[PDB]
């Protein structure tokens, strides 16, 4: 017919807070989010650290090297004259 | 005025492999002492001894060696 | 007397993977370097700069500046005239030209000890046990005048003297001046001078292998995450 | 190969020689204008002298 | 009112070949190397940006200018050991892709295989020609081998080897032509990327099991971007793992003199990713059969469309065509120590039992191993 | 692969999927995922491994040799 | 003795164990589209079944268990009274291009 | 000149020469499971003259694996480890033939036991060798 | 409510929070592991870097 | 931008790398100006929606 179908058991695949048909959801949901999508904060945290690394390393070999900042400084004064 | 390191005498002294690679040496210093003229030399048998020599005294003797 | 030796592997204190170099050892090896390998070796790329930070203040730095007259260019009235050194100018080179160093060296040209530990092929090993390997030569091998024999060189005929023993200087911050210790001193000298980034490179390999396993299983989960519909997608077939 | 090998397919080879091959002469002649070949240059009489 | 990903033309080419693209979704971790090439070319293309605002291209200050980058320069040695060991890793995940083509049944995407062959000359060439530009002992005496090996042609060859030279040996000329070459060819490489990518989305990718995978479609977006992300963040984690710990490893250690043509190094030997080419060189005894099977071996993974006998498209149901490959791949290995090692007595015969077994595992015994497939599954 | 809606033509085929969020990210990674490396490794160990045996066969096989005929 | 090598062939093709038979691993040139389009409507319809739960089941990287493996005496050949059809059309059709 | 071919296993030391140690290994895996496919077929005879040459076949070509995975795995170990005198470079390479003898039986704990009783086996081979009194030893007393 | 739940509620709901909390814990956490990766790459390498010896060896 | 205290050797090199790149931006900004152009038309001189007449 077209109600013989009926979704199988997915209780080997389901999160720890969802596993019970008695109760029912949007009572765990608010964790069940936060948990992945804390996940997904430190994920682009990790990201976001990187690119404010990695650009940073780019920017300070844009600027000036070590041979030009030292020949650049000596405006040395001394007590000669 | 002070001493180097003697591990390396010490090392030959206190290991078998060493004095077998000293008397195959000197089994080589004595065939090209009798054989005059001679392209064959003691050079393959003095690497391998100094081979071992600073192996060991890398790999095992490491209380003052870096 | 083809054949080359491979160095042992030296239990260095740079050697592990996450440890650097001692900085002490490396102003040890710099002052034994300037007393006897300065002379005739010529390294150009290091400078008086790179000192500091890594084993010398800057008044000590320029006090090793200024005890060496170097030539810059030129006179107000058209010459060349000499003055002390900066932390700007770099190396002092003891020969002007390489066929006057091995004219001086009598045709042994020596090289530049600025990229030697990674220029050769064994790293460092190869710089300490190429001068801690001055032993007599067998009989049956003979060399020219002039000439000592190392295992460590390839061709077996350096082309230098035995450079260090004991007591090659009165040691200044109070270690004994013997061979081993002058050796292993330039040799994690010039593994400085080859590598002078080798504090950052680790530091930042550091902050790299704990970035990865603390951003590599939250990518893995993310992976999972957003697969984790396909891997609980269950098919069916159900034709009429 | 085997479905190109025939003899409708060698009729067409045929119709097809003359100005392939003049092709392969235009190619040819113009390998010979762009690279200037020293060999070839000198047996035309226009181009005998030095050029 | 309207979409913007199918109405605004940009984000529509963007968004046909990135976000809802009709991808199988039984693809393994060896399909992401192809992002992870265009991901690594382009942190090749922008390391070559941020090391070469500071090169100077002359035979009298290129290596003191590379030096003056791994010294003076702040984070300089990141970005040069950074761009030598991503060239390794540009070349790994290349050998990775041009391996699971190999395997995967993917021989049949023809334009997209012509093209991505003549994408790998260019990458070659790139190397070999970026290669010579820190201008070491080593680099300037393989410039020399590889180029002279080219002079092995008669009535063409010394004046394709003085034009490709501008002299009688490498020079100042050479190392300016080698460092125009080297900007100028990554960019054309990746517009070949872009349409090799064009000729890929004609007709969509494929599947590990040689199916059509029109029954079973997931979109691009955010299936496959969060495992280029994990691509991405694996490929990052051996590329600075090889940067950060072990810079010259994958590299060679006599590039790192002065370059002197007065002397030569004991022995001659280009990249790990030019191994291969040059044991094959080595194999043949005459100069003009080197480099004639150089372009033969390189060119002799794009007859392989050619080259597909069986009437299965992968190589999952094949399983001594499996035993073949992973001989062709052993023998490839087998290429990259003999091409490390010098020319010696029995180095040599090694190296031309392990060519010759290529070859002919390439050539002759894969086509016939197709056919008795189909001739021990009774096609016919 | 030309778009996404007139690719496959097929029929009566039903398939259910849950939500990344009403279900497990690591859904039993060990238990059944460690089986499931030494299968696809059991099923496909006999083919890639011994070519590289023959590989490291031939490796050492060349520097004994070499350092052999090297005296 | 050649029907176990075959059977045996069959095992370490690999196929028999992730739940196709012989002809859904056929290289889709446009002679096997030509059968593609030439199949019933329901051998079209289980043989796509079995292409998506083969799709399936290598995306998860697993394999049925042995009782429902499609077995060698359990295979039917059901594209080759097409497919040899549509070779031997295509064979005529080349003779008569080359006549 | 069998026998003299059998003995180029112990001239060269361990950690060096595994090509020509797994050829002595093989070969002698090779020759015990000819005698042992001949003990099997006078002692079960097979239903026909293919089943009985499939069946030294199988057998021959199963314990040439289990002596060439023993030797291969020895020397492997002899090379990971560079210790030459060490009776757990023959315990790994026993316990590689027995899981090879158990993997082409197709049960796991005869694999388990084959590779107790062959390592077992193989480093008292190896010690016995190390010490030196025969397991053949000539009449003395 | 467990502490992802209440996160989730007043915090990761809105993208643009979320994104503020992205931001604020990169601001801590540059900082944080500045910190902490020195003092591992200065535990483990005490006496050899030169933090260790310009207290005691610079005049 | 200088990479240093005026312009000098670091920004000759700088400005060659950027002098290099820099056309194949323009390159690529060009495929997309014509990606753009193609599918709102080209202009006329006389200013009008012209798909009646167009070769
Ligand atoms: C006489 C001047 C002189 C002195 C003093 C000297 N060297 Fe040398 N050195 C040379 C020459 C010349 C060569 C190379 C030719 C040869 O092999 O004889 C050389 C070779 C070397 C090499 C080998 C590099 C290679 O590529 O093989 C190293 C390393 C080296 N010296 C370091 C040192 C160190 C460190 C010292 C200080 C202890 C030192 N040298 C003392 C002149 C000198
Ligand atoms: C180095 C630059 C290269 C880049 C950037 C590149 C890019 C890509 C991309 C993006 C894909 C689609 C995979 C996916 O996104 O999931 C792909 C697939 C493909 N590429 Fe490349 N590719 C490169 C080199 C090559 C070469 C050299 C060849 C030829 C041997 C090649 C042949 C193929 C083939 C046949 C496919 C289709 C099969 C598959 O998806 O794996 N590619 N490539
Ligand atoms: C268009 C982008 C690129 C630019 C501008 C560029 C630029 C440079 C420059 C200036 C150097 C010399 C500095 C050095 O010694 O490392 C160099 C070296 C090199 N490049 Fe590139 N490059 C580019 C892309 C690539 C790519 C795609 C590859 C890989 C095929 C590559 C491989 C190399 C190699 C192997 C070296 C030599 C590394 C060494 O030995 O130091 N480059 N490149």
């Amino acid at each position: 017919s077209h109600t013989d179908v009926k979704v199988p058991d997915f209780s080997d695949y389901r999160r720890a807070e969802v596993l019970d048909s008695t109760k029912s959801s949007k009572e765990s949901s608010e964790a069940r989010k936060g948990f992945s999508y804390l996940v997904t904060a430190t994920t682009t945290v990790g990201v976001a650290y990187a690119a404010k690394n990695v650009v940073s390393q780019f920017v300070s070999s844009m600027s000036a090297s070590a041979d030009v900042l030292a020949m650049s400084k000596i405006e040395i004064k001394l007590s000669d004259i | 005025l002070v001493d180097p390191l003697t591990t390396v005498r010490e090392h030959c002294e206190q290991l078998e492999k060493c004095v077998k690679a000293r008397e195959r040496l000197e089994l080589c210093d004595n065939r090209v002492s009798s054989r005059s003229q001679t392209e064959e030399d003691c050079t393959e048998e003095l690497f391998d001894f100094l081979h071992a020599r600073d192996h060991c005294v890398a790999h095992k003797l490491f209380k003052n060696l870096k | 007397s083809d054949l080359e030796l491979h160095p042992p592997s030296y239990p260095w204190s740079h050697r592990g993977l996450l440890s650097s170099l001692d900085h002490t050892s490396i102003r040890r090896g710099f002052q034994v370097y300037k007393q006897v390998c300065s002379s005739c070796h010529s390294m150009d790329y290091v400078a008086y700069r790179h000192l500091v930070g890594v084993c010398y203040t800057e008044e000590e730095a320029k006090a090793l500046a200024e005890e060496v007259e170097v030539q810059d260019g030129p006179n107000d009235d058209g010459e060349m005239f000499m003055r002390p050194g900066k932390l700007s100018d770099y190396f002092p080179k003891p020969y002007p030209n390489p066929e006057a160093a091995r004219a001086a060296n009598n045709g042994a040209l020596p090289p530049d000890l600025s990229y030697i530990v990674r220029a050769r092929h064994g790293g460092e090993d190869y710089v300490f046990s190429l001068l801690t390997g001055y032993c007599e030569p067998p009989t049956g091998v003979s060399l020219r005048e002039g000439l000592y024999f190392n295992p460590y060189f390839p061709g077996q005929a350096i082309g230098m003297a035995p450079p260090i023993y004991t007591e090659v200087l009165e040691y200044d911050d109070g270690t004994p001046a013997t061979m081993s210790q002058v050796a292993k001193d330039v040799a994690t000298f010039l593994r400085w001078a080859s590598e002078p980034e080798h504090d950052h490179r680790k530091r930042m390999g550091l902050k790299m292998l704990l970035m990865m396993g603390l951003l590599l299983p939250l990518t893995y989960a993310m992976k999972r995450h957003k697969w984790s519909v396909l891997k609980s997608r269950k098919l069916a077939y159900r034709p009429p | 190969l085997s479905r190109f090998l025939g003899p409708r397919y060698r009729e067409l080879a045929r119709n097809w020689i003359p100005t392939a091959g003049m092709w392969g002469t235009v190619g040819a002649v113009g390998l010979v204008w762009a690279t200037d070949w020293r060999l070839i240059l000198d047996w035309v009489p226009y181009i005998n002298g030095k050029f | 009112m309207t979409n913007m990903r199918k109405t605004h033309p940009l984000f529509k080419i963007i968004n046909h070949s990135f976000i809802d693209l009709p991808a199988p979704s039984n693809i393994s971790s060896w399909w992401n190397f192809g992002s992870l090439l265009g991901v690594c070319l382009m942190v090749q293309i922008i390391t070559g940006l941020f090391l070469a605002m500071h090169y100077t291209s002359d035979t009298m200050t290129a290596f003191s200018s590379v030096t003056h980058i791994c010294r003076d320069v702040n984070y300089g040695w990141l970005i040069r050991y950074m761009h030598a060991n991503g060239a390794s890793m540009f070349f790994i995940c290349l050998f990775l892709h041009v391996g699971r083509g190999l395997y995967y049944g993917s021989y049949t995407f023809m334009e997209t295989w012509n093209i991505g062959v003549l994408l790998l000359f260019a990458v070659m060439a790139t190397a070999f020609m970026g290669y010579v530009l820190p201008w070491g002992q080593m680099s300037f005496w393989g410039a020399t081998v590889i180029t002279n090996l080219l002079s092995a042609i008669p009535y063409i060859g010394t004046t394709l080897v003085e034009w490709i030279w501008g002299g009688f040996s490498v020079d100042k000329a050479t190392l300016t032509r080698f460092f125009a070459f080297h900007f100028i060819l990554p960019f054309i490489i990746a517009a070949l990327a872009i349409v090799h990518l064009l000729f890929l989305h004609e007709t969509g990718s494929n599947n590990p099991t040689g199916l059509n995978s029109d029954a079973d479609k997931i979109p691009f977006h955010p299936y496959y971007t969060i495992k280029d992300i994990l691509g991405i963040l694996i490929m990052f984690l051996i590329l600075m793992t090889l940067v950060l710990f072990f810079p010259d490893m994958l590299g060679d250690p006599d590039n790192y003199m002065p370059a002197n043509p007065l002397n030569t190094p004991p022995h001659i030997k280009p990249e790990w990713y030019f191994l291969f080419a040059y044991a094959i060189l080595r194999s043949i005894p005459n100069k003009l059969g080197g480099v004639l099977a150089l372009i033969l071996s390189i060119l002799i993974l794009a007859l392989m469309p050619f080259l597909h006998t069986s009437k299965q498209r992968s190589l999952m149901f094949r399983p001594i065509t499996q035993i073949l490959y992973w001989i062709l791949v052993a023998n490839l290995l087998i290429l990259t120590w003999i091409g490390g090692q010098p020319v010696e007595h029995p180095f040599i015969i090694i190296g031309q039992l392990a060519s010759i077994s290529y070859f002919s595992i390439i050539l002759i015994l894969m086509p016939i191993s197709g056919i008795i497939e189909d001739k021990m599954l009774k096609l016919y | 692969g030309r778009e996404f809606g007139n690719l496959a033509r097929i029929r009566h085929v039903i398939s259910y999927s849950l939500s990344p969020f009403e279900q497990r990210a690591f859904p039993s990674y060990f238990s059944k995922g460690i089986p499931n490396v030494l299968r696809r490794t059991r099923e496909r160990i006999l083919r890639v491994a011994p070519p590289f045996v023959v590989v490291y066969l031939i490796y050492t096989w060349g520097n004994q040799e070499f350092e052999q005929s090297k005296r | 003795w050649l029907d176990g090598f075959r059977k045996w062939y069959y095992n370490a093709a690999g196929f028999n164990k992730l739940g196709l038979m012989r002809d859904d691993t056929l290289h889709e040139t446009e002679d096997v589209k030509e059968a593609i389009r030439r199949l019933p409507e329901d051998l079209y319809n289980d043989r796509m079944f079995r292409i998506k739960r083969a799709l399936d089941l290598t995306m998860r990287h697993q394999i049925l268990p042995k009782d429902q493996w499609t077995k060698y005496e359990e295979d039917k050949f059901y594209l080759e009274p097409y497919l040899k059809e549509v070779i031997r059309e295509r064979k005529e059709r080349e003779e008569w291009a080359k006549k | 000149m069998v026998k003299r071919f059998f003995e180029s296993y112990h001239e060269v030391p361990d950690g060096t020469q595994c090509h020509r140690k797994t050829y002595i290994t093989t070969a002698l895996g090779g020759i015990c499971g000819i005698i042992g496919s001949a003990y099997s077929v006078s002692l079960n005879p097979a239903d026909s003259t293919l089943e009985a040459v499939a069946r030294v076949g199988r057998y021959t070509f199963t314990a040439a694996a289990i002596g060439a995975m023993f030797g291969l795995t020895t020397c492997v170990s002899a090379q990971v480890r560079e210790k030459p005198d060490d009776p757990l470079n023959y315990f790994i390479g026993g316990c590689a033939g027995g899981l090879t003898l158990g993997a082409r039986t197709h049960s796991y704990g005869t694999a388990a036991m084959g590779c107790v009783y062959m390592g077992t086996a193989a480093a008292l081979f190896k010690i016995g060798k190390l010490e030196g009194w025969e397991l053949f030893p000539t009449p003395k007393v | 409510p467990t502490i992802p739940s209440r996160l989730y509620s007043l915090l990761f709901r809105r993208t643009s929070t979320f994104a503020l909390t992205i931001a604020v814990g990169a601001l801590f956490f540059e900082r944080a592991f500045d910190q902490g990766a020195d003092a591992i790459y200065e535990h483990i390498n005490e006496g050899k870097l030169w933090k260790h010896i310009k207290h005691k060896y610079e005049n």
